[PDB]
């Protein structure tokens, strides 16, 4: 078969991190098809890594907040996991972030080893009093999508977030193409990290999708279907 | 609809049609549009893009009965409305037409854009109250989404032994992608951090102090999920509301949401808050089945009770010490206890999470008396003139009514759907005659500078308790234009003249515990014809100082006919209003005391006889009244309800001396206007 | 401090009134205005530019009435009252 | 309101001669009402383009 | 008990045995 | 059923009796002597409210004219078999009981004391040996209407008004389908009403068609049974007769013969069953509205039939004869390409809004003629053809097929009025399927208008796959106060899924009262439960935890009714579960086609110089007092001006309006209503001298002539 | 920690016209969405064939009858509604049914062309008496969705056509399962057990080929981007 009026996308960029990605127009009731299948994917299909365990020096009764620190534990454990962390080696990797001396305590002060890398330097996390001092060894995981803490010595582990696009929203409004006033027109919304761009996001998430349905493609590849055609 | 917008907007798109060139002639474009070439519908989706219509749905009752909305073209054959609208219109979508009129001229066009657009007319005329709210369907929705169910999944816990606190969400972002996963559920507690919502004054002043919040500031948070979704939807700056969504609470943010934003902003929001709801309304549970409908679980030991209390006053009748009166009085009454104690029972046993429950504890609609109709007891019931019949029905609608008690049934619901048509022609009667009354009080200056205003009760005085607001000041002192200065007990004012009592004035004049505050008003306005816009006070609908040239009257007319509709019954009904308008001398004429005195009453009977001796000399006056109504209480030092006209009991001027209603005419002359 | 409007309620209202007594005067002030325009309009074609057409540069095909709320609320026009 | 032939007659005897500043009456004979916009103040305001708009345009 | 010959069997929940058939409405 | 209740009505108005105004209130009340002589329920909602009722089922007329009703005495505290007839006046003498009341097998009564009707609209207990009398059945107060809403003892009575009320308003679609629960009134209603033919005498059917169907006596006497197909009822909606029964088949006397419109094997059937979901839906189905699968509208579930007639007719005038032909005045010969040689449409052309249906030319050779017009006729030869061409056309908004058409003609004396020679009537008829703004409703009162229609994958859907057909708000299920209709939804699914109770253990207690062969029915099976004696709910729950698995070996609803069923869109189950059954759903008349109407301009008055057209221009709406009222509270005084002089009565006005809009020049000012100076110069007649007074105390001259260009 | 394995699909063979395809593992919270995707394009675009337009000599219109038919030509009409035909060609074909004499006349009595044929020739259509006789004319096109009878309305053809209503859809009933087998440690995955049965003219394969298809395409405006 053929299309009526082939989709086309177009970008609109509200800041760096957010964007309003416009599909139209779509035949009647195709929104939705793509809204939440695409929206499932881009939240919980993109690879990406983040602090997966967190060790504290000094803390043994993980209620009790660190000493030298006004920060509290629970707070040092936020601070952390909104960390974003880019790896390139599926093996977990150590980290410690070490301070001595009164002053502040700011993501760009822990040394990443070989791959790892840090995308928000200027990221603050506590600060220390005087003759104030913490070591935490951090462990930085590779995934896909958000996962709840695992594990259930002195470990701690928390509550990781393996994606780079952290949230996102869409809509369906009605279209008229000729005189159908019926054809749907999709309103995606995504804000990323950092770490990926809305554009890069969006096109992973387009191709694990495609490469998902080609299972379903490949069963025959005679069949006839819908074609949107050459752009 | 795409057919009427066209046979509609015709001679406009005819027009249009050969601007394009599609036709030369416009007897060739109007046979173009006879004929609906394909040409026609690109063209007209363009010559209505800004271009208002009127909707109006008979019988119009009130200011906001006619509203313009910009159209839009769809298929089908039906106008489609707006879920807020509907309250305002009083439509309900069950077969209903509304009319469509269309301004043509481009005066016209102006008044139906900046007058008349629904998105303009938020709150009624007749109080502040909005009328386009969250009202049916929404509701349920809202009160399902900011509920806080304890003991729920991801529920914040402390810290154990070794397990640190869990249930602490970095931001709302990881908040909805746990909810997604299925860890979380959208009303538990928790403790996110969030970074784009004002929080709470207490909060504010205390962990940032007196310096000014911004966006970008972390707080830590200690909601559920749900409240955390309904605050983005409020405008940012507003405060972070922390608490269930009942109707009253929605009905509270959104007056305070239009008393101090732009009204742009309200008509915004407010479609936000109905987006919500109605998402929400659907992934809340909320249906009925046997299951959900229970029955008390004793309601026979209840029943036989006040059975058993029945018989023995039945047989106390047939053995002749009661009449046929009083055997029908004691069974009434007991009757009415037996069915408010099942109703007690009754809401003592369902949960709070059953859907019957749910849809009246949220004011999303209904009543508990229904409730008890069903699944408890029917109770009373209405014979054809209006006596209770002393047999009640013992049966709920759930278990099935018996055929004779299904009859006796019918009684009530045929007088109530006669009475309808018959209340609805006096309503409109009563504002025919109100409009006509009124129709010249129309605003024409700005200030008369009179210097004399009524003075009104702010928040009335006690021993205990020094200030407790008055129960009407809402409607009373809450609009109006200030008179005088109002002088604390000290040398010092708290509000001035010509300012407009809000919600910020009369706290602060209740804080200074002030009680009596002379408000200027429109009964004492000096102004030759019409009235100044100072002494009308803001305006209800506008939310500001009524404009000069508006019509008053007829606001004022409608704002009293509209509510006429849906009030029910010496008489006590529309008809006790419709008497009090016209200035008829009351059925139950009570005698007013012409001069304080004590009362020396003496009782005869087929016609009291009431004499007062003055407290300063003269003659007692005589009232050769009725023997029949009753008494009243008489205005002792306690003013208690309880009290008898005890004879030789002081009373002052111009006071009821038993129950009724005072004649209008009687208190002008011996009071005053 | 809200999201950009859409349709007949552009430019915002409560921004119009404050270049305005009251609103009676508002429909008023627009509605002469827009008759100007459109007569500007039809004469347009030949003829004296007695009545200057519209002063902010008009969209695609917008109304007159439009067109003249949108240079009210850019303050570019003077009225004065009866 | 009342008796048509009542009111009609006595206002004939009187040679009433009322006058048109009313809601009611001006609605009948088709001439703006005299409230909301049809009042002399409103309804007589002259808008023209303002001094700098004007020379900035040409 | 259908009268009507040519009758739908449709099994009804009636427990009280009718004495009077319905008249020609 | 329309017809059959429209029969047994009990007007109270009219000559000889109470009009409305002297009709007091006292009078439109319920009485207790209306207990089965006129049913309570069953009356119109409108101003008309008492004055109309219904005779009962078993309500009867004395000679006299009292109505009596019947009832079966008691001999002493034993029921018996003979039933007396009793009209009011011997009822009061007597002690009436009540049916439901208990009784033993052999006439005892169980109870010492059983609920009685006494005299005078009292009811008290009575020892059982002071009964006189004793009710029939419990279905004895109720109208036939009233008599077919499953659960009726379970809605209120403005509900129950309102359904039986809507039963009157069905419209019967292509395809009938009995209900699945119904009251036993279902079958003798539809017998009774006439529109079923039935077999006069035993036989067996020699030959059946769709037109006709002969049966053989057992006489040796033939006779034809001929059924009418697609005629026109009074309404529109059309009638069919479709046969039921094969050839060569035996046939008992009284048996149905063939299915009148309604009607399923001889059992009346106004609608259609339709898998019921309730649950608020993103709001398309906010306050009564209601959304429906796309599978109605597709597979013709609730598609209906409408016929319309059009006639006109040749009379002879005083230049000459009308007459009926072919050739009309300069017309193209497209738009007479359907006209037959007659002049009249052919069978079975489509025809639409405007197009020409009856080719009329009428005479008008004795009229005058321009000088310059005549000059023209001999320029080119043309024919003076001064007839005209009144030529009957669709009115705006009809279509469809030209079914038949019926031609009287004087020429073979056909009985015509007198005057006319030439009487053509054409039946156009239309299929209208279901579409946004039809009214929907069950039995129970639960009105609706279509908000949308859904594509059948947006619907929610059962685990199984099965789409929702439709579903219903919940707001307006206890708020009204019918929760019968949830009742039926339950019973409803119950009997399509057929149940198979637990008998290895015997009865279950709450099955102890079913009748023995109630206990398994097969899926799609039919159930009845008569009003006021029907299914307890102990017995529905009992049947809701035995239903019969699905052919996948599942059980869908679980014990308390309800299902979890799949987001159509998102695709994720709703967090908890919810109902679903069989509803019976019909079709009000109250259909969107009819009320749609729309005025640029058109026709105006004579008198009054007001619009008004038929179905030429739809007509304008009445702009009242109330709506001058909410535009002067406004402040909108040019608004109000349009709406009254320059749109309604200003005929200038309306000239230059319609010339400015259609240019490009403003809408000019109005001018003075033609409404008052009708007035004036109507006043004036009274010899009531009236001016126009302006300042200076000098009368306005209000007559004025301008002649445009 | 990656699930790196990348999804396969196994068919399941039930019935000739019904199966399931399980397709594991998938990303948590993930497999209802994927499945209703499916099955949302199965029910509205898989192409198919359906009759157009019938012609019955000696009938004008379908509300009418032809003599010795039990039944209308309505009925008739929604007899035929039901009737499932696979059409090769993709252009406007015909096909006959001429029957006469008593009996009953079943869709197996219809005569199809080349490139068509009917899957079950077992269903009634009319019902004939020895005094009449039935002859259709009816025509086949190729399509998807539900297109309104209208569309043979304003094709301007001779009065003697009758335009029907027509089903471009194999497709009759589709289901989905997700089987979660997520554990304390996080190692989960889901399961889609999407079960479509179809109305025997086309396998069940063919049918969520189809689908597949037309996502794979759908979704490459996205991918595109970049
Ligand atoms: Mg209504
Ligand atoms: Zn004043």
């Amino acid at each position: 078969m053929l299309i009526s009026q082939r989709p086309t996308l177009s970008e609109d960029v509200l800041t760096d991190n957010r964007s309003q990605f416009v599909i139209e127009p779509l035949e009647p009731g195709f929104g939705y098809t793509l809204g939440n299948s695409l929206r499932r994917t881009l939240l919980s299909s993109i690879p990406g890594a983040a602090v997966t365990s967190i060790r504290i020096d000094g803390v043994l009764h993980e209620f009790t907040t660190v000493p030298g620190v006004k920060e509290d534990v629970t707070e040092i454990i936020l601070n952390l996991k909104s960390l974003v962390v880019s790896s390139e080696e599926d093996e977990p990797v150590t980290m410690y972030l070490r301070k001595q001396g009164p002053g502040e305590v700011t993501a760009g002060d822990i040394v990443p080893p070989a791959g790892v890398t840090v995308h928000n330097p200027g990221m603050h996390i506590a600060t220390l009093n005087d003759k104030g001092k913490l070591e935490v060894e951090l462990v930085v995981e590779r995934g896909r999508g958000y996962v709840p803490a695992v594990q259930n010595i002195g470990r701690i582990p928390v509550d990781s977030i393996y994606s780079p696009v952290l949230k996102v929203t869409y809509k369906v409004d009605a279209t008229r193409v000729e005189q159908r006033t019926d054809f749907d027109k999709l309103i995606l919304d995504v804000e990323t990290k950092n770490s990926i761009s809305p554009r890069d996001a969006l096109a992973s998430a387009g191709k694990t999708l495609v490469e998902l349905f080609g299972l379903a493609r490949e069963l025959n590849v005679e069949a006839e279907g819908i074609e949107i055609g050459p752009s | 609809p795409k057919l009427m917008a066209l046979e509609l907007f015709k001679p406009f798109v005819m027009k249009r049609l050969v601007d394009l060139n599609h036709a030369q002639n416009i007897k060739s474009a109007k046979r173009m549009v006879e004929r609906q070439r394909p040409q026609v519908w690109d063209v007209l989706e363009e010559v209505i893009a800004e271009h208002p219509v009127l909707l109006n749905r008979a019988p119009t009752l009130h200011r906001l009965g006619i509203q313009a909305f910009e159209p839009m073209l769809v298929e089908g054959k039906a106008i489609q409305l707006h879920p807020l609208v509907c309250e305002a219109f009083n439509a309900d979508f069950d077969g209903d037409q509304m009319a469509v009129h269309l301004p043509l001229s481009a005066e016209a066009q102006a008044e139906a854009r900046i007058l008349m657009l629904s998105s303009n007319n938020i709150l009624s005329p007749a109080s502040g109250r909005p009328l386009a709210m969250p009202r049916l369907d929404m509701v349920t929705g809202l009160y399902y989404l900011t509920t806080e169910v304890p003991g729920d999944t991801g529920e914040y816990q402390p810290a154990s032994g070794d397990h640190p606190e869990t249930g602490v969400y970095s931001s709302p972002a990881e908040a909805i992608m746990a909810a997604d996963r299925g860890v979380l559920s959208v009303r538990a507690k928790i403790k996110v951090r969030l970074t784009q919502l004002r929080p709470p004054v207490e909060i504010e002043a205390e962990l940032f102090g007196h310096s000014g919040w911004q966006p970008g500031d972390a707080w830590m948070a200690e909601t559920t999920l749900g409240r955390v979704m309904f605050n983005e939807l409020l405008p940012l700056g507003y405060p972070f509301v922390n608490k269930q969504m009942h109707k009253k609470v929605q009905a509270a943010i959104i007056n305070d949401l239009a008393e101090r934003y732009p009204m742009i902003v309200v008509a915004q929001t407010v479609d936000k808050l109905k987006d919500a709801g109605f998402y929400w309304a659907t992934r809340s549970g909320v249906t009925v089945s046997m299951a959900d409908v229970l029955v008390p679980p004793r309601k026979k030991e209840i029943l036989d009770h006040y059975e058993e209390r029945a018989d023995k006053v039945e047989k106390q009748f047939q053995r002749g010490a009661l009449n046929h009166d009083e055997r029908n009085e004691a069974l009434v009454e007991i009757w009415k206890e037996a069915t408010d104690e099942v109703g007690q029972a009754l809401r003592e046993h369902y949960p709070d999470d059953n859907p019957i429950i749910t849809i009246v504890d949220s004011g999303a609609t209904g009543n508990f008396t229904q409730t008890r109709t069903l699944a408890g007891m029917k109770g009373l019931v209405t014979n054809p003139k209006g006596e209770f019949i002393p047999r009640p029905v013992k049966s709920s609608f759930r278990e099935g009514l018996t055929v004779l008690e299904y009859f006796i049934n019918t009684h009530g619901a045929r007088k109530g759907l006669a009475d309808t048509a018959l209340r609805t022609a006096d309503s409109g009667y009563l504002t025919r005659r109100l409009v006509d009354v009124s129709q010249d009080v129309i605003v024409r200056e700005h200030d008369c500078q009179t210097e004399r205003g009524i003075v009104v009760e702010l928040a009335e005085r006690a021993p205990d308790g020094t200030l407790i607001r008055d129960p009407y000041i809402e409607t009373s002192a809450y609009a109006r234009t200030l008179g005088t200065d109002a002088v604390d007990e000290a040398g010092n004012v708290i509000v001035e003249r010509g300012q407009d009592l809000g919600d910020p004035e009369i706290d602060a004049l209740l804080a200074a515990g002030i009680t009596q505050v002379k408000v200027r008003s429109v009964l004492t306005c000096a102004t030759s014809t019409g009235v100044c816009a100072t002494c009308y006070g803001r305006s209800m609908a506008t939310g500001k100082l009524v404009d000069i040239g508006e019509a008053v009257g007829i606001v004022a007319a409608q704002s009293i006919g509209e509510p006429g509709t849906q009030l029910t019954m010496i008489t006590g009904g529309l008809p006790r209003v419709q008497e009090l308008f016209e200035a008829r001398v009351p059925r139950g004429k009570a005698p007013i005391a012409d001069v304080t005195g004590r009362v020396r009453l003496e009782d005869g009977e087929r016609f009291y006889k009431i004499t007062i001796v003055p407290d300063d000399g003269g003659e007692e006056v005589v009232y050769d009244k009725i023997s029949k109504r009753q008494r009243l209480r008489v205005f002792k030092h306690e003013d208690g309800s309880e009290r008898v006209l005890s004879d030789g009991d002081h009373v002052e001027v111009g006071q009821q001396l038993m129950e009724g209603s005072a004649d209008p005419h009687e208190v002008l002359r011996v009071q005053g206007p | 401090g809200y999201d950009t409007p859409l349709g007949i309620t552009n430019p915002p209202i409560d921004e119009l009134l404050d270049r305005v007594s009251s609103k009676y005067a508002l429909v008023i002030y627009a509605a002469k205005r827009a008759r100007q325009i459109n007569d500007y309009y039809n004469q347009l074609g030949e003829g004296i530019l007695e009545y200057v057409g519209p002063l902010v540069e008009p969209g695609l095909q917008e109304k007159p009435l439009s067109i003249a709320l949108r240079e009210i609320h850019a303050d570019l026009l003077e009225h004065t009252e009866g | 309101f009342q008796e048509t032939t009542r009111v009609l007659t006595d206002a004939a005897i009187n040679c009433r001669s009322d006058k048109l500043n009313g809601l009611k009456e001006n609605v009948i004979i088709g001439k703006l009402i005299p409230a909301g916009t049809g009042i002399n103040r409103y309804r007589n305001i002259a808008v023209q383009p303002t001094e700098e708009a004007r020379a900035a345009a040409y | 008990n259908n009268s009507v010959p040519g009758a739908p069997n449709r099994v009804s929940f009636a427990k009280l045995r009718e004495p009077l058939e319905v008249p020609g409405l | 059923l329309s017809g059959l209740t429209h029969k047994r009505r009990l007007s109270a108005l009219g000559p000889g009796g109470l009009s409305r105004e002297r009709a007091g209130l006292e009078v439109r009340d319920v009485h207790p002597s209306h207990y089965g002589r006129m049913c309570p329920i069953e009356t119109p909602e409108g101003p008309n409210i008492g004055l109309i009722g219904s005779l009962s089922v078993y309500a009867r007329v004395n000679p006299f004219g009292f109505i009596e009703t019947p009832y079966r005495k008691v001999v002493d505290g034993v029921v018996s078999d003979e039933i007396v007839y009793l009209t009011a006046d011997e009822e009061d003498r007597h002690v009436v009981a009540q049916a439901n009341s208990p009784i033993d097998a052999d006439g005892r009564f169980v109870e010492p004391r059983v609920l009685v009707r006494r005299k005078a609209g009292e009811v008290e207990y009575v020892p059982s040996s002071e009964v006189d009398y004793m009710d029939v059945s419990p279905r004895q107060m109720v109208s036939v209407a009233t008599a077919m809403i499953p659960f009726l003892e379970h809605d209120d009575a403005n509900r129950a008004l309102m359904g039986a009320n809507m039963q009157r308003q069905a419209v019967p679609l292509v395809r009938s389908e009995a209900p699945l629960v119904g009251t036993g009134m279902e079958l003798r209603a539809a017998i009774d009403a006439g529109d079923v033919v039935v077999a006069e005498e035993s036989g067996v059917i020699e030959e059946v068609s769709a037109d006709y169907i002969t049966v053989m006596h057992d006489n040796g006497t033939r006779r034809t049974y001929r059924m009418r197909k697609f005629a026109r009822s009074n309404h529109g909606t059309c009638a069919n007769q479709c046969p039921i029964v094969d050839a060569g088949d035996r046939v008992e006397a009284g048996q149905v013969i063939a299915d009148g419109p309604c009607t399923d094997d001889g059992e009346m059937a106004l609608g259609k069953n339709l898998l019921v979901a309730i649950m608020p839906w993103e709001g398309h189905n906010y306050e009564d509205a209601i959304i429906l699968s796309n599978r109605l509208v597709e597979e013709d579930v609730l598609t209906s039939i409408h016929i319309e007639e059009h006639e006109i007719d040749a009379r002879d005038t005083k230049l000459g004869a009308e007459e009926i032909t072919r050739d009309i005045p300069n017309i193209s010969d497209e738009v007479l390409a359907d006209l037959d040689e007659r002049g009249i449409v052919r069978i079975g052309a489509e025809v639409r809004d405007g197009d020409i249906l009856v080719g009329k030319v009428t005479p008008k050779g004795e009229t005058e003629l321009t000088p310059e017009e005549r000059l023209l006729r001999a320029i080119f030869g043309e024919k003076a053809r001064e007839v005209r061409d009144t030529s009957l056309k669709v009115p705006h908004g009809e279509s469809g097929k030209v079914i038949g058409i019926r031609v009287f003609s004087r020429e073979d004396e056909d009985e015509l009025p007198a005057g006319v020679n030439e009487l053509v009537r054409v039946y156009v008829a239309q299929k209208r399927k279901i579409s946004d703004g039809d009214k929907l409703a069950g039995r129970h009162g639960n009105k609706g208008v279509i908000g949308k229609i859904l594509p059948v994958e947006d619907m929610p859907f059962l685990a199984d796959g099965t789409p929702v057909d439709i579903i219903l708000n919940t707001h307006g299920v206890p708020r009204r106060m019918n929760i019968g209709q949830i009742l039926e939804t339950h019973l409803g699914w119950c009997a399509h899924s057929g149940w198979k109770v637990d008998a290895a253990k015997g009865v279950p207690d709450w099955a102890a009262r079913l009748p023995d062969e109630l206990l398994e029915a097969q899926p799609n099976a039919i159930v009845s439960t008569p009003v006021f004696d029907g299914a307890q709910e102990a017995e529905l729950q009992g049947l809701l935890s035995c239903t019969l698995p699905n052919r996948d070996g599942d059980v869908l609803v679980d014990a308390d009714g309800k299902a979890m069923l799949f987001d159509g869109r998102s695709g994720e189950p709703f967090p908890y579960p919810v109902t679903v059954g069989y509803m019976y759903i019909m079709k009000l008349h109250h259909l969107v086609d009819d009320k749609i109407h729309a005025r640029s301009t058109g026709p105006y008055s004579m008198i009054t110089q007001q619009p008004l057209g038929g179905k030429a221009q739809f007509g304008g709406q009445r702009f009242g007092e109330m709506e001058c009222w909410a535009m002067q509270a406004y402040g909108a005084a040019y608004t109000l001006q349009e709406l009254l002089t320059i749109k309604s009565d200003d005929t200038v006005g309306r000239v230059k309006v319609y010339e400015a809009i259609v240019k490009g020049e403003n809408i000019p000012e109005p001018g003075i209503p033609e409404s008052f100076k009708v007035l004036l110069k109507e006043l004036q007649s009274l010899c009531l001298n009236v001016e126009v007074l302006s300042s200076d105390g000098a009368a306005i001259e209000l007559r004025e002539g301008e002649d445009e260009d």
